[PDB]
DNA sequence: GCACAAATCCATTGACAAAAGAAGGCTAAAAGGGCA
DNA sequence: GCCCTTTTAGCCTTCTTTTGTCAATGGATTTGTGC
């Protein structure tokens, strides 16, 4: 994502910096993405939408 | 009271553990609270990481092991 | 304390599906002119 | 004013690509467990 930093890279990019192939890159994110839905991680953020 | 009344994958737990959970038919924490060190310990592929981890979790919580439930649901 | 016995986290590999661009044709405005 | 005409801008669907998505698979540690 673009968060606190310049353009957001791809999936490609991503991988270069980190010199692993774009799918693991999916996965890793997704993982963290599933780490950050449960609270103690989610009710900080939730209360962001009022919807 | 609210904090035996979630589901296992509330506190956010080695995988390892919500596997064993439902091995033994682990779901709320309500009796989740109620097993102790021996009667948690006899699972399968559940040693001393997932057990003592449960233990650390509800201690970053404050609970312990083994409390009696009435009132369930 | 030791030694085996799965459970399971880092990474491919393929096969694919959906944006994103790049473009080529159609509409379709839209200058622009010319008999008085 | 009147059409004719010539033109060009813009949308409008195909095709080619880039990027993400999904399923499987060693194999390494690790955790569990018997001794």
């Amino acid at each position: 994502f673009g968060i606190d930093m310049n353009t957001d890279y791809t999936l490609e990019e991503v991988g270069k910096q980190f010199d692993v192939t774009r799918e693991r890159i999916r996965q890793i994110e997704a993982k963290a993405l599933r780490k950050l839905r449960h609270p103690s991680r989610s009710e900080v953020l939730r209360s962001f939408l009022d919807d | 009271d609210p904090i035996l009344l979630r589901p296992v994958d509330d506190l956010e737990l080695t995988v390892r553990s919500a596997n064993c959970l439902k091995a033994e038919a682990i779901h709320y924490i309500g009796d989740l609270v109620q097993r102790t060190e021996v009667e948690l310990l006899k699972t399968p592929n559940l040693g001393k990481k997932s057990l003592t981890e449960i233990k650390d979790v509800l201690a970053s919580r404050g609970l312990s092991l083994g409390m009696r439930l009435e009132n369930w649901p």
